[PDB]
């Protein structure tokens, strides 16, 4: 030990890794991920724990002080030796403040170590590969060695597999210190060897930790493989680590080799290490293997035969197909581990006979066996087959691309019991249904994504899966009543939690049974139903997880096949001197491991220096007490690797849709006819579930043996589920059964006296009744009793809805009325069969009295919000009725008074939403005002690098317009209406409110609002404050998002707010007057199109409006004067627009139709865009690293940007010179004074910069130091593209080299700027290569561009000098322009792009 | 003092105060004696026929002589007065005898506010001394409300509704003319001028409603009762004036409610957003010490304090609580 490494290490040329230095080039970013990492633990959680929160807040602080945090850090690993005590509970708490610099070291030294090769290939975890992946490696791996399946010639190979006994435990501090002197800096070295050297807290106890390393601080990963590296070098001995590592200047991959020849040239083929888990893979010919048997058995006899006896082998398979313990390879196995354990000293580790596997793959053994990560591999060659289609590996040699092997897998029984104890710890606990099946789901899905199609081989893991998830449900059931369901609806559990169910994720079998998949629904001409037995499609099952999450192996064959490709577009992409677009890759995005996504995130360029990740992760065991099951991917650097989403629409589906689903809930109880989505990591409480889900759980085909009547009601209940009688009292609380039964009957006399008349009708009695009348299910009696003036010729009895009525059926002179009310539940809740049952029974009763033999039962099922009616009809009566219970059923007070407390129950949540089922209303005679007060309070933002945020407030309005009338009125809200005021966004609300009310109070009664509707919620308790005075006016929300806030977007909308200089209302009509021609209703169709077009895309929304300049605004208008004709087009254009920028987002192509909320030189189009250059001005970019205050700083003028980019174009490149000067006893501070327009000939991805301009004869210009040039462009990079440095090098290579670029991102939203400089070997290509007009070119190189510091400033204001002629862009003057030429300048004002100067004149009409 | 029953004809379960126990059809119950005699009481009745609703009467026994027999016409046990002291007198050992008192004297801490004749102004009715409360029963507030919202008027039985104090944080009675957002961000003026001041005059008759409310809400599973509770706590917490005693008093008060709250009704009582706000971000969010501490203990869940469960399914809308951003200029790699 430390000889060993000593040889390696000098063998390999290795290059200490040195102490930090001052201006270290990534320590910023190295900073960064060891903060976040610190972080991440409180990404979680909402509510922080006190010292949680105390230490993210010290978290926080170093990250809001880098440099100091630097120094700080620097300081201690240079000087530090003492440090606090550590806690543990094994996990360990380091003080907070020393895992900063634990932190930052742990990533420093992982970081530099990767760069200089430290860890050969063979040591695992690598950042190169997932668990899965590195067992699926190491099978191909062990296949694609040559020979390696051959038993000719009596051949034989080895796979040895142990564990390094207590290796962390025993580590020595001294040899520690030496060894690592070895690889870094001393100090260090000392750090690291002092801070494992401190004073552990345990119980009572506290000790000092004298040897042993600690697990859990954050660098042990680092000490753990570096100490595993010395005992890997004993096992291998330096040559064959040698062989394996392959030469430091050109290594080896893992497994692989220089050539056939080195592979074969010692019988260890294979290694590898996982942290403390070795696997040796050798191969013997026959010789070899008895030579080194001999050798074993020499100092080991075994006469008996008895060393099969305690020889470890695996159980989980088949005996046939474990290793036969034949004498020879039993004394094989022996002899190599005898061999491999000598090697290593005791000291070190233990390496014991008794944790070990040694398999012989022989003549006589057919299968080669080892565990790895979790997974039981069994390899079986082609060849042997003689010697199967569950967890299968197709293992291909790569040299014939045939199938010579398949690798079978299992779940190891550690995992399996592993996953059996936290399914046994969820039933085992201190919770609601939903937390329950919460943590079965994460479970599940933690077991699934990690171990895929080792599971159905598995077939004691099915086994405790099918009945773990009978458990969970049984624990479900248990909670919901003593007494256990006959049955149970699959839909309370498996129904997603945003319908209100469980959401449990199933491994099972479950039948839906055809019995829970009938659902109806009431219409206004009549009640429709679905039936199991209508169709004729597949029976159906829940599904199950299986069957979502695709195999490793097709992972892997489409991860090999997707990074391919991607290799060899951005090869044909660089080809034609092009980067490769991601626009390319759209449909390999979710594809690869890594995921192919990942090449595109933003914080790619950062997580390049996060090395180590994967052990890194893994470690948190050690410091962390609740870590992510995911602790094996890592989803910044591998993406996502599973999605179960189609899952949750299956399960829908399989359920009988939503429809389907809500049949089984009190959802009709609610009056809502349309799901809509709206209940609210949060859980559902077990009372309201049961509320949910009551109508399918408390039913006959549930539970029986217990049916009782609520007293007060008629409701049933099949036995004591908990919470259920009291939500249910709750809602009938008042009698309210009794209430609406006498309201009902009520308004049907309303009706009827209003037809005395119209149907011969004498009297209308409303009889009364015994006070428990209504819930009587037993019997009843007349409500209403009815007296004909002559006759009534009435048919037998019918449904209300059928149609066809014979009126032959008797003559009468008194019809009755009978309402009856049922309260319905899953199994039975049919109002037509029940009234016509009730009707016949009740009508042939000797208890019931009614009057006459004619008569109408109406029927309402409260819980399911339906109705119908049977019973005898004369002519015009079926009719009336119909009528009469559409109006009731929505109108009733007392009904509304049910369904109120039903969603009051539910916590569904009060005035009724605004809604796509009632938005007709916003256009009835009711006087309506929308309110939004979203531009109400409005600022602009400065944000520097460090993390801070001012904002400043600028002017705001309120938006209250009349939907039907289209008058806006525009309330101002001045800046100084916040001065000196706090808690802004508070006060925004409330005093939108007072303007509101007071504008309500300003119009006559005649004029008032009936209903005010805010489009944001937290409006809604400010203004129902503001109006009590005005009782009768509703204050309602919306769930729909108007799109009003886009009316800031509306040039003479922006205009006037932004002009005002105190408190002012304007009054607008929004609709112009388009009246004149169209409906209201229309109108605001119009409207809601354009204002959601200029929120989607406010520059091509403004462009469409723009096109004809023709086509103008009225002074008294805010849009164009367009035909019917023309708006229909405008319309489409927008409608197009907005699904162009969806499609454009989500990357959809083109789909269902349900909705939602001559040629050459048209220079003509991009000059209108041009006159919308300055909405990008409102984003303001920056680029920008870590202030070193020994480079420059540059700082442009605000008022200079603005102008370039007024007068610049939005496709083609457009260019100036800067000029300026260092300031006042500030060398470091480059102020620039000003731009230079020069003439110039400009491209899509370049331009043609005329030379240096001679400016020394006008005045100021002594002083002016040359800074550089300026341009717009229309790519995004993080260099200077090639045909940038073609241009740069060739102003600047020979006259003066420190001239930066700044380089424009100019695109739809904003403007981003990057300053560079450019290096000599920048400036040397780019005098090889002129002329240059792409972003990439032979040579080409990102590093010949280094960051320049850019600043912004409005303190400072800059001008501008032109060519005296004023012309600049030569676009149309191509001829005409000469880029070596020798122009004139003169101080003055920039023209446009596109300025009459520049383009051709366009002809008008005379006016 | 005592308590006799004539008989215990139908089975039920029986509770008196924050004590249970089942009785059997024609079980020889002769009721309750040795009953503590400072308080006021309440006993309480569920049919083991799961038909009924829970009821029961409060009474106190320094206030007369009392008894229960059940009326198998209205089908219920109820609560009489024997008018005839000797009658009475008369009316051996299965008259039982309530229990000695708990460590905590748990009943009093509930009910150390709570008096008879406050009791009797909210569920009125003149002819008794004692008080009929049930699950049912709605609230005057809630039937106010409701022919505000909106033939035959023919009454309910004012009995029938429990006359908590009107407490509306959206109502005139509320927020001054001219105070609108004051009063509605800060209930001081709502607290101590109306409802202190107005109309409890004092700080135990507020406690003793809000007592009331608590152990109808737990014995009956009371709407209105649940709701006026949480009202009477949530017009402290949100008011910055209270007086000192008031805070250190509902401290106590609550944590003796909470400690008492049987796990299988906390469902049903507990209102999530009342108490977190209340807790964690009202003006008193930091002066209920032990009742934050029992509810984070008892209730976690309720309160988010459940320390991480994995995203299954793998969108935002712009938010109502910060400025709207116009524009800005951001200073970052790139």
């Amino acid at each position: 030990g430390s000889g060993v490494m000593v040889e390696w290490l000098e063998s390999r040329s290795f290059s200490p890794i040195p102490f930090p230095p001052l201006t270290y080039k990534n320590d910023t970013k190295i900073l960064v991920l060891a903060l976040e990492d610190l972080k991440d633990v409180y990404a979680s959680k909402v509510r922080l724990n006190a010292s949680e929160r105390e230490e993210l807040a010290l978290i926080e602080e170093a990250y809001d002080n880098p440099h100091d945090t630097l120094n700080r850090i620097k300081k201690y690993l240079l000087t530090q030796r003492v440090f606090k005590p550590v806690d543990i509970t094994p996990v360990y708490s380091v003080d907070p403040l020393e895992k900063i610099t634990d932190a930052y070291l742990d990533q420093y030294l992982w970081y530099e170590a990767d760069q200089r090769k430290l860890f050969p290939n063979w040591i695992k975890p690598s950042d190169s590969e997932i668990p899965p992946l590195l067992v699926y490696k190491w099978t191909q791996g062990i296949n694609n060695l040559s020979e390696i399946w051959d038993v000719s010639r009596g051949q034989s190979a080895v796979l040895l597999e142990t564990t390094l006994g207590e290796m962390a435990e025993k580590i020595d501090f001294t040899l520690l210190n030496r060894l690592l002197r070895l690889i870094v800096d001393p100090n260090i070295a000392d750090y690291i060897t002092a801070k494992n050297n401190v004073v552990i807290n345990f119980k009572d106890m506290s000790h000092v930790n004298k040897y042993g390393l600690i697990r859990g601080l954050k660098f042990a990963s680092f000490i753990f493989q570096y100490y595993g590296l010395v005992i890997d070098l004993l096992l291998l001995g330096q040559e064959r680590a040698t062989d394996l590592a392959g030469p430091a200047n050109n290594p080896n991959e893992f497994m692989q080799f220089k050539s056939k020849e080195v592979e074969k040239a010692h019988p260890i083929r294979l290694y590898t290490r996982y942290l403390d888990r070795i696997y040796m893979l050798f191969h013997f010919e026959e010789d070899e293997g008895e030579e080194l048997t001999d050798e074993y058995l020499a100092e080991n006899p075994d006469p008996n035969f008895e060393n099969s006896i305690g020889y470890n082998n695996r159980k989980c398979w088949p005996k046939d197909s474990r290793m036969r313990l034949i004498r020879q390879d039993v004394n094989l196995g022996r002899a190599v581990f005898w061999e491999i354990q000598s090697r290593v000293p005791t000291s070190l580790t233990s390496i014991k006979w008794e944790n070990a596997f040694v398999s012989v793959y022989s003549k006589n053994n057919p299968n080669l066996l080892f565990s790895m990560c979790g997974f039981e591999v069994r390899i079986l060659p082609r060849q042997r087959m003689e010697e199967n289609d569950e967890g299968v590996w197709d293992l291909v040699d790569e040299r014939t691309k045939q199938r010579t092997a398949k690798a079978y897998l299992k779940v190891s029984e550690e995992e399996i019991k592993k996953f059996d104890s936290r399914i046994r710890g969820i039933l085992m606990a201190s919770t609601t249904f939903t937390k329950v099946a919460a943590k079965w789901n994460t479970s599940l899905i933690s077991l699934f994504t990690y171990f895929r199609e080792a599971i159905v081989a598995t077939e004691p893991l099915l086994d405790i899966l099918v009945k773990g998830e009978t458990r969970i449900q049984n624990r479900v059931k248990l909670g919901l009543n003593s007494k256990m369901p006959t049955r149970f609806p699959p839909a309370v559990f498996y129904t997603p939690k945003e319908l209100g169910g469980l959401g449990m994720i199933s491994a099972s079998h479950i039948l839906i049974p055809a019995s829970d998949l009938s659902w109806s629904k009431q219409t206004d001409t009549g009640i429709t139903h679905f039936r199991a037995g209508m169709t004729h499609e597949d029976e159906k099952l829940i599904p199950t997880i299986f069957r979502y999450i695709t195999t490793w192996e097709n992972e892997f064959l489409d991860s090999q096949r997707v990074w391919a490709e991607y290799a060899t577009k951005r090869q044909e992409a660089i080809q034609q001197n092009r980067r490769l677009a991601f626009e390319e890759l759209e449909g390999s995005w979710d594809r690869g491991i890594p995921r192919i996504s990942t090449l595109f995130q933003r914080d790619r360029h950062t997580l390049a220096y996060d090395r180590g990740h994967r052990i890194r992760r893994e470690f948190k065991q050690y410091s962390l007490e609740r870590n992510s099951p995911f602790w094996w991917t890592n989803s910044h650097h591998d993406g996502k690797l599973w999605n179960l989403n189609a899952y949750r629409t299956d399960v829908i589906q399989a359920l009988g849709g939503i429809e389907t689903i809500l049949e089984h809930t009190l959802f009709k109880g609610t009056g809502f006819n349309s799901w809509e989505g709206l209940f609210w990591l949060s859980q559902i409480p077990n009372r309201r579930f049961t509320l949910w889900w009551s109508p399918t759980i408390n039913r006959a085909n549930v539970y029986v043996g217990f049916l009782v009547q609520l007293d007060l009601t008629g409701i049933f209940l099949h036995g004591k589920i908990p919470t259920l009688k009291i939500s249910l009292i709750q809602i009938f609380r008042a009698h309210l059964w009794q209430k609406i039964h006498e309201s009902i009957v009520f308004d049907i006399c309303q009706i009827l006296d209003g037809e005395l008349d119209v149907l011969q009708i004498e009297s209308v009695t409303k009889e009364t009744v015994h006070p428990r009348k209504s819930y009587k299910m037993n019997s009843s009696a007349a409500d209403i009793t009815m007296e004909s003036v002559h006759e009534w010729e009435v048919s037998k009895p019918s449904l209300l809805h059928e149609t066809n009525d014979s009126f032959k059926g008797l003559i009468t002179n008194k019809m009755w009325f009978d309402v009856q009310l049922r309260y319905g539940d899953y199994d039975s809740h049919d109002i037509s069969r029940y009234v016509r049952a009730k009707f016949l029974d009740y009508t042939t009763d000797n208890v019931s009295m009614y009057p006459s033999p004619t008569g109408v039962m109406i029927g309402i099922d409260l819980a399911y919000n339906m109705y119908d009616a049977y019973g005898n009809w004369f002519n015009g009566l079926k009719p009336l009725i119909q009528n009469s219970m559409r109006t009731i059923m929505k109108a009733n007070p007392a009904l509304y008074v049910l369904r109120e407390r039903i969603r009051k129950g539910l916590q569904i949540y009060q005035e009724p939403f605004l809604n796509s089922s009632n938005y007709a209303e916003l256009f009835n005679n009711d006087i309506k005002l929308f309110v939004d007060d979203t531009n109400v309070y409005r600022v602009t933002v400065h944000k520097t690098f460090e993390g801070n945020v001012a904002t400043k407030a600028i002017n705001g309005c309120i938006f209250t317009l009349n939907p039907k009338t289209g008058h806006l009125f525009l309330k101002i809200i001045h800046t100084s209406v916040w001065a000196g005021q706090k808690r802004l966004s508070q006060l925004a609300k409330w005093k939108t409110a007072e303007e509101v009310s007071a504008l309500v109070r300003s119009l006559p009664k005649e004029e008032q609002p009936k209903q005010i509707i805010v489009t944001r919620k937290a409006m809604l308790d400010p203004l129902e404050v503001h109006m009590l005075d005005f009782p009768n006016i509703a204050i309602r929300p919306t769930e729909l998002r108007l799109p009003f806030s886009a009316a800031m977007s509306i040039d003479k909308l922006s205009d006037v707010v932004m002009k005002a200089t105190e408190p002012q209302m304007v009054l607008f009509n929004i609709y112009d007057d388009w009246l004149d021609r169209i409906s209201s209703y229309t109108a605001f169709s119009r409207l809601t199109l354009l204002l959601r077009a200029l929120k989607t895309n406010e520059e091509s929304a403004k462009m469409i409006l723009l096109s004809d300049p023709t086509i103008t605004i009225k002074s008294y208008h805010l849009w164009p004067s367009f035909t019917d004709e023309q708006w229909i087009t405008i319309e489409s254009q927008m409608r197009d627009l907005i699904l162009t920028e969806y499609g454009r987002k989500y990357n959809v192509n083109i789909s269902a139709l349900t909705q939602t909320e001559s040629s050459k030189n048209e220079w003509r189009k991009s000059a209108i865009a041009n006159t919308l250059l300055y909405l990008r001005l409102k984003n303001i970019y920056v680029s920008a690293d870590d202030f070193v205050e020994e480079q420059n700083v540059y700082v442009l003028p605000k008022n200079l940007l603005k102008k370039f980019i007024e007068i610049s174009d939005v496709k083609i490149q457009v260019a100036a010179f800067i000029y300026g000067m260092s300031a006042k006893d500030h060398p470091k501070v480059k102020e620039i004074k000003t731009v230079v327009l020069v003439p110039q000939l400009g491209h899509v991805g370049s331009v043609q910069i005329s030379n240096i301009p001679d400016i020394g004869d006008l005045p100021d210009t002594e002083g002016l130091e040359l800074l550089g040039w300026i341009h717009t462009q229309t790519e995004e990079l993080k260099f200077m593209a090639a045909s940038e440095v073609a241009t740069h090098s060739k102003l600047f290579a020979d006259k003066k080299r420190d001239c930066i670029d700044i380089s424009i991102f100019s695109t739809p939203g904003s403007v981003s700027l990057s300053a560079y400089n450019l290096t000599d070997e920048g400036y040397q290509w780019g005098e090889e290569n002129k002329d240059i007009m792409n972003v990439l070119s032979e040579g080409f190189e990102p590093t010949f561009s280094t960051h320049a510091q850019l600043l912004l400033s409005d303190r400072i204001t800059g001008n501008f000098i032109i060519p005296s002629g004023n012309v600049w862009n030569y676009t149309f003057m191509g001829t005409a322009f000469n880029q070596e030429g020798d122009y004139n300048f003169k101080y003055g004002i920039p023209l446009e792009f596109y300025n009459e100067m520049h383009r051709p004149v366009h002809f008008l009409q005379f006016s | 003092n005592t308590v006799p029953f004539t008989s215990a004809p139908i089975e039920v379960t029986i509770g008196i105060d924050q004590y249970s126990f089942n009785v059997k059809e024609n079980q020889p119950f002769h009721g309750i004696k040795d009953i503590p005699i400072g308080h006021v009481h309440v006993i309480h009745f569920q049919h083991a026929d799961n038909s009924s609703m829970r009821y029961g009467y409060w009474f106190d026994c320094r206030m007369g002589n009392f008894y229960i027999q059940y009326d198998p016409k209205d089908g219920l046990y109820k609560m009489m007065e024997e008018r005839d002291g000797a009658k009475f007198e008369n009316i051996r050992q299965m008259m039982v005898s309530y229990p000695k008192i708990d460590e905590d004297d748990t009943w009093y801490n509930l009910t150390e506010f709570v008096q008879m004749d406050k009791i009797r102004k909210i569920v009125r009715k003149d002819e008794n001394q004692f008080s009929y409360v049930d699950s049912s029963m709605t609230t005057v507030q809630e039937n106010e409300l409701l022919k505000s919202s909106l033939e035959a008027k023919n009454e309910d039985d004012p009995a029938h509704s429990l006359n908590y104090t009107v407490i509306n944080f959206k109502s005139r009675e509320a927020i001054r003319p001219g105070h609108e957002m004051e009063d509605f961000l800060d209930k001081s003026y709502y607290l101590n001028t109306v409802m202190l001041q107005g109309i409890f005059k004092n700080s135990s008759n507020y406690f003793g409603e809000l007592q009331f409310a608590f152990l109808n809400a737990m014995f009956f599973g009371n709407y209105g009762s649940s709701l006026q509770w949480h009202a009477m706590i949530e017009l402290i917490c949100s008011s910055a004036t209270v007086p000192k005693h008031m805070l250190d008093k509902l401290d106590e008060i609550l944590y003796y409610q909470i400690k008492t709250l049987p796990e299988q009704y906390s469902d049903i009582l507990l209102n999530e957003r009342v108490w977190n706000i209340c807790l964690y971000s009202s003006f008193q969010k930091n002066s209920l010490h032990n009742t934050e501490k029992i509810m984070e203990n008892k209730y976690p869940e309720l309160l988010g304090k459940d320390n991480d469960d994995a995203l299954i399914y793998g969108d935002d809308e712009d938010d109502e609580h910060n400025p709207t951003i116009v524009g800005g200029l951001y200073y970052q790699r790139p």
